[PDB]
């Protein structure tokens, strides 16, 4: 479910980053934590989906990011969930994916 | 990026710079006049700036206009590319709309004359709007580099 | 009185920002007897109010020509000092 | 696997440019 | 192949973005063209995999970048390739994750 | 099928270097 | 002409940028004696060689605190006029 994937991504962002700013020594760690949380949320549901969670964090330094996720997946069986969550100084466009197994 | 709006702004900026040549010539003559006034002690009262104060305000406005013109000259190629793509897409859509309206005007029994005329007019308006948008984008690109 | 005020010659900034800049320059000049020390106090006030880092150019003879951003620029005279301070970033 | 036609969800974040609003006024020396 | 996927992604990034003048209305188009070219190259490869492509395009403005993807698949028959490509003042990164069906 | 915890491509971008402080300067004085 | 000898008593900037700015300032001083034009040329050269944006000011009786970026705030005086090219960012 795309809505469930977006809700899980938002909950993971709120739990891990939330109102946390952007740090150079911690941006990759935060991305890894968010990706791990999304992967755990996808795996605990029990859906037979080869879940793929991508986390990308950018700094609010006047740089815009074009986020997209297109995969060779079935329209009626699989899909992708690429969203963006905005902070005061930490841009994070993260994508979740799922393919029918 | 919007080719039509960018080209219209570029043409307006070109006309504004053509007028601003004479406006700045007058501004330089007036800066000289204010300087001559201050030489005769006729510096402007400090409520606003002097004659040179109005000259400095005009210089700030001219700097803003020159910055707008420089941004237009920097982004003219991208604006023209966006306008050309939009014009081509709109013209293809207008051709499709004209063909579809001519093929399937709303020709039902009751009020079918009005419906078929509306379908044909919608197709014709789509084609004409695509042509006019392409022509306007090209003309604005020409007037704004 | 040492008034670091201005007239309408070239003052393109937010009204509150321009008033705060003029007041900070005047207060720094009153507090510090040296031009460099007044510059330091005014820069401290600028980095405290409009955040780091902001600079103000004020003196009898000067000149500035840079990318003056909107609502944060000035090119005038503040008393005996020519107030030419533009903030961009 | 005969995958169906799929598009791409486009979301481009916005940047901020540099305002070249120069305040031009000639600065004279003390007279 | 990881090296073949990286070379194809680099060729797509060069054909789409390159090192020309930056434009916000054109950076998204370049990213979409790169994604379409990568999808076409993966489809014409003929290997038995369902690739997941995530193209991250940014502009050099002091913003940090960390494009990562944590998934759930098998490393013996599926894998991902990473290619570091950019522009004179822009970034062109594509995260492709080939997963066996 | 079987799946579990694994690794990924670790890529991070260090930022540029700059220093900002309220340092006071002064022009020379003559007559 | 004018003794456009830039003696940097305090040079907290890049050596190459400072040397290029000094050469441009010497050329501009040979061209004309306008200190405002010299400062504008120095700022333009610094912004061209070190990206946007760079600001330089030339004057006689002034005190300013440089709020600029590292390795880009060059204060070179061609005599006594301290042309401080404090590239803010």
């Amino acid at each position: 479910v795309v809505d469930e994937v977006s809700n899980i991504v938002k909950e993971a962002i709120e739990s891990a980053i939330g109102g946390n700013a952007y740090q150079h020594s911690k941006v990759n760690q935060w991305t890894t934590n968010v990706v791990e949380q999304t992967l755990s949320q996808l795996t605990k549901l029990g859906k037979p989906f080869k879940y793929i969670v991508t986390c990308v964090i950018m700094q609010k330094n006047g740089a815009g990011l074009h986020t997209a996720s297109s995969c060779f997946w079935d329209s009626s069986t699989d899909g992708s969930c690429t969203v963006r969550w905005e902070n005061k100084t930490m841009y994070c466009i993260v994508s979740a994916f799922g393919l029918s197994i | 990026a919007s080719t039509s709006d960018a080209v219209t702004f570029i043409t307006y900026v070109q006309s504004l710079k053509r007028k601003i040549k004479q406006f700045e010539k007058q501004v330089e003559l007036y800066r000289n006049g204010q300087r001559l006034l201050e030489k005769q002690r006729f510096q402007f009262p400090p409520s606003w700036l002097y004659i040179d104060n109005i000259e400095g305000e005009w210089g700030a406005f001219n700097d803003i206009m020159r910055r707008k013109d420089s941004a237009i000259q920097q982004q003219v190629a991208n604006l023209q590319m966006k306008i050309v793509q939009e014009d081509r897409a709109v013209e293809s859509r207008t051709t499709d709309l004209l063909t579809d309206w001519e093929k399937t005007k709303p020709v039902t029994g009751n009020l079918r004359p009005e419906e078929a005329l509306q379908a044909l007019t919608i197709y014709e308006g789509k084609f004409g709007r695509l042509k006019d948008d392409r022509e306007k984008c090209a003309k604005a690109k020409e007037a704004l580099e | 009185m040492c008034d670091r005020k201005a007239v309408i010659k070239n003052a393109d900034m937010s009204e509150e920002m321009q008033q705060d800049s003029v007041e900070c320059a005047t207060q720094a000049l009153e507090k510090y007897n040296i031009e460099k020390d007044i510059a330091a106090h005014i820069k401290k006030e600028f980095d405290k109010k409009y955040n780091p880092t902001w600079h103000c150019i004020v003196g009898r003879n000067f000149g500035s020509y840079v990318t003056h951003e909107t609502k944060h620029f000035i090119y005038f005279y503040l008393g005996q000092v020519a107030i030419l301070l533009f903030k961009s970033g | 696997i005969k995958l169906g036609m799929a598009k791409i969800t486009q979301v481009d974040f916005p940047p901020r440019e540099i305002v070249t609003y120069t305040k031009e006024t000639q600065t004279p020396v003390m007279a």
